[PDB]
């Protein structure tokens, strides 16, 4: 009952206090003028050293009534051009996937970072949509500099 | 040899909080280092205001 | 000989590591994976940047004493 | 002989040229070894039943010190003999250093690979172990110089391929 | 190797290919279209058979865990597109023996290609059950080979009889009943195996 | 009016009954406003897909009424049916997991066959081919249709 919402709390407190530099992960307030913990918007910087650096994707993330047992679900908005992101922009993670690798310890903090460490790693063998994997797999050179464009185009 | 010197362990209080709440049990530890002071509970953050703190700048550099 | 090094995890976790100069890395990982009851397989290492490999030895990069090893969790897509 | 083809001769020093050319030459057999100096051009004349055919065969040298105008050796050539040694290793680890160099020149020309000394006991180059031929389509043979094995293989091979014939044989005359 | 459409130039290309195949990482080659752009685009080209395949006698001789479905999907493809090209039906005996010098070396070619592929990855292909008739076709273009008058061809062909008869005798030296799991497979095809020892037997 | 009971079961000798209204009674029946209906339909369709001479023509031009209805539609985004398609043969993931169909024989021939007509968009061409090159269980059992539609894919 209470356990989500005391968890959601004080995730939130120790982000306020302690979180990575350029992540954010701001609680969206409920329209009523309060604050709504089912529904976070969140920002991942593009990892340094990568294409998809100079850049700052938005991330919505909704929770579940039964979380931490059941996983959060992360839709990127507006969607990225990923093999393992789908076309709504939900992110496929096998740490997000309930029955794979999913663990009530993981926290957001580490869930965004799965989600960075993501953007640099995709998963060709397995693609969640079909533009994305096409275009890896025939020209590598193109589909760096899609990326390079979205991330200029997505910077700050 | 190869060994383990030490390791870090919040308080007891915060060991059974993250215990109720199935949290890592090195969760707590950043309230527990220096320079802490009293929690702020306002929250009266937007998205907006979070970017614009970052004032562009997101990345480290040497 | 036998020197002291700083891993930091990706829970802003920090841990302090006894080890020789020839002794192999990978006994200290599978600890670190061990930690939060997670296996070998999961948990990545960076030491100034590329990754080190399991069976590497401190002596080819020279770490020093109190040196700082970065932690990451590989995702695996779907 | 009116149609004359030019066949290159190379391979590591010591493995035989020499001898196997002047066994055909002169049918004696030489039993000291003498490092050739740059090339020698040796004119063979075999009779194939379609008539007579000549080979101006240039015997290299396969001592580094005595190489000559190495690689200009290969201008213009039509057919050619890599020769190693079956009691040698290290003759046949340098065959492919030998075959770049032979088509660097000439891209396309029927190549023969001869294991020379194969009447020796102690053979330390396997039967098994001869496999470079095969992905670059060169023919091969086991010869002796000493006991006239598979003596005449090798040019009655290159002699069908570049005649065109395969029904081709040597009849003595 | 994609808008070309210049035979040296592409042939050329080709050319170098396959000396890059030797070193290059495998991911240049596994995580690309490099398998189906050589398999559909340049195999069936007469022109451009015999590097083709000896593109992809190179592929196929990399022995790696991480990729077992892209060889997989390099031999039903390349099994495929060699029945259109070389009919099961065909005496290649008597083609081979009056045939130009291309055709004779996409012959040796095709022999080394069926010898190194299975060799390899038998396991794999065995393991598919939906691959069984694929299989049993690479086996008769492998005895169809056989036949060829050619000493260089029939050890090629013969060093891999000898390799699967081994492996048959080390799972079980025992004469035909149950009967071992991968016998079974071959067990439809080994008489002709030893027809073919039988009849092609070389002189003591 | 049996064109839905067909559709229900569809049967190859169900199809001939309809004679030759069934090259428009299909394409009129179905609802070609959202590509997932046009995908049921033209999955349902080739289903029935044999070599017999009779049958083959009349799925055939079925097919090609059906998309030629479909294709002409400016609310129809064809990135949208191409993705639908790839993830109901199972060559693709899906969010929502719908069950993969078990043949693909049919569907792969009524695919080689459109691919050829001058409705298909030239811009679909490499994501079939990048799919249908990628290796998957459901496509090794028709190995003839899977290398057919290669071909003609890269005859375009
Ligand atoms: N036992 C045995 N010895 C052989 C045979 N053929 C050649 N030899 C010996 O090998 C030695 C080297 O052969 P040569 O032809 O003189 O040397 P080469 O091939 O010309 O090599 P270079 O002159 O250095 O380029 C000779 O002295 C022969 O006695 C053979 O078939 N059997
Ligand atoms: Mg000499």
């Amino acid at each position: 009952s209470g356990i989500a919402l005391s968890r959601l709390a004080q995730e939130r407190k120790a982000w306020r206090k302690d979180h990575p530099f350029g992540f954010v992960a701001v609680p969206t307030k409920n329209p009523d003028g309060t604050m709504n913990l089912m529904n976070w918007e969140c920002a991942i910087p593009g990892k340094k050293g990568t294409p998809w650096e100079g850049g700052l994707f938005k991330l919505r993330m909704l929770f579940k009534d039964d979380y931490p047992s059941s996983p959060p679900k992360c839709k990127f908005e507006p969607p990225l051009f990923h093999p393992n992101v789908y076309p709504s922009g939900t992110v496929c993670l096998s740490i997000l996937e309930e029955d794979k690798d999913w663990r009530p310890a993981i926290t957001i903090k580490q869930i965004l970072l799965g989600i960075q460490e993501l953007l640099n790693e995709p998963n060709i063998q397995d693609p969640a949509q079909a533009e994305a994997y096409t275009i890896y797999c025939q020209n590598r050179v193109e589909y760096e500099k899609r990326v390079r464009a979205q991330a200029k185009k997505f910077a700050p | 040899d190869v060994l383990i010197v030490y390791e870090l362990t919040p308080t007891a209080e915060q060991k059974a909080l993250a215990t109720k709440l199935k949290l890592p049990p090195t969760f707590f530890c950043y309230k527990n280092r220096p320079d802490y002071v009293s929690e702020e509970e306002e929250d009266d953050e937007d998205f907006e205001t979070a970017v614009k703190k970052l004032n562009g700048k997101l990345y480290l550099d040497g | 000989e036998y020197i002291k090094l700083k891993v930091i995890g990706q829970d802003s976790s920090e841990i302090h590591f006894k080890v020789k100069m020839t002794t192999h890395l990978k006994k200290l990982k599978e600890s670190y994976c061990q930690r939060q009851g997670v296996p070998m397989n999961s948990l990545r290492f960076l030491f100034e940047g590329q990754r080190i490999a399991d069976n590497h030895t401190p002596k080819e990069l020279g770490m020093e004493e109190e040196d700082v090893i970065e932690v990451y969790q590989e995702p695996t897509g779907g | 002989p009116q149609v004359q083809f030019k066949l290159v001769l190379v391979g590591d020093g010591g493995t035989g040229k020499t001898t196997f050319v002047k066994r055909h030459l002169t049918g004696e057999f030489e039993k000291k070894y003498v490092a050739t100096l740059g090339v020698e051009v040796h004119p063979l004349v075999f009779h194939t039943n379609r008539g007579p055919i000549k080979f101006n065969v240039w015997d290299t040298a396969g001592l580094e010190k005595f190489g000559g105008l190495r690689d200009g050796y290969y201008i213009q050539a039509q057919c050619a003999i890599i020769m190693f040694d079956v009691t040698s290793r290290v003759t046949y680890k340098n065959v492919p250093n030998w075959h770049r160099d032979l088509v660097r020149v000439c891209e396309n020309i029927p190549i023969v690979l001869c294991g020379n000394k194969v009447d020796i006991k102690d053979r330390k180059v396997k039967a098994k172990s001869i496999v470079f031929h095969r992905k670059k389509n060169l023919q091969y043979y086991d010869i002796s110089a000493k006991s006239n094995y598979n003596f005449e293989k090798p040019f009655l091979w290159l002699a069908r391929k570049l005649i065109g014939d395969p029904n081709l044989e040597f009849v003595a005359m | 190797m994609e808008n070309s459409q210049n035979a040296p130039l592409v042939h050329a290309t080709l050319e170098t290919l396959l000396r890059f195949l030797n070193w290059i990482p495998l991911g240049y080659i596994f995580e690309t279209k490099l398998i189906s752009t050589l398999i559909y685009k340049f195999l069936n080209v007469p022109m451009f058979r015999n590097v083709s395949l000896k593109c992809l006698t190179e592929i196929a001789g990399v022995s790696v865990s991480q990729y077992e479905e892209q060889f997989v999907t390099l031999f039903t493809l390349t099994m495929m597109q060699l029945k259109q090209m070389l009919p099961l039906n065909t005496n290649i005996r008597l083609a081979y023996s009056n045939g130009k010098d291309d055709e004779q070396n996409f012959i040796q070619n095709l022999s080394l290609f069926l010898c190194t592929f299975l060799k390899e990855h038998d396991q794999l292909i065995e393991k598919r059950l939906n691959l069984r008739e694929t299989l049993m076709e690479a086996l008769h273009y492998m005895l169809l080979v056989s036949e060829v008058e050619e000493t260089e061809i029939f050890k090629i062909c013969l060093e891999y009889w000898n390799h699967l008869a081994a492996e048959l005798y080390r799972e079980s030296p025992f004469s035909t009943s149950d009967v071992p799991p991968r016998r079974q497979l071959y067990l439809p095809m080994l008489f002709k195996v030893r027809l073919l020892m039988v009849s092609r037997m070389a002189k003591p | 009016a049996d064109v839905s009971t067909f559709l229900a079961f569809p049967s190859p000798e169900k199809l001939l009954r309809l004679g030759p209204k069934s090259s428009v009674l299909i394409a009129q029946q179905t609802d070609t406003s959202d590509p997932e209906k046009v995908v049921s339909a033209f999955l349902k369709v080739s289903s029935v897909f044999k070599d017999e001479a009779t049958v083959r023509m009349a799925v055939q031009d079925a097919v090609d009424a059906l998309m030629q209805k479909a294709f002409n539609s400016s609310s129809f985004n064809s990135n949208t049916f191409l993705t639908r398609l790839l993830v109901h043969m199972g060559l693709l993931k899906s969010e929502d997991k719908v069950k993969a169909i078990a043949n693909l024989y049919g569907p792969l021939m009524a695919l080689n066959h459109m691919v050829q007509q001058d409705y298909f968009p030239k811009a679909l061409a490499p994501l079939l081919l990048a799919f249908v090159t990628k290796p998957n269980s459901a496509l090794e059992s028709c190995s003839f249709a899977r290398h057919s539609l290669l071909q003609t894919l890269y005859k375009v």
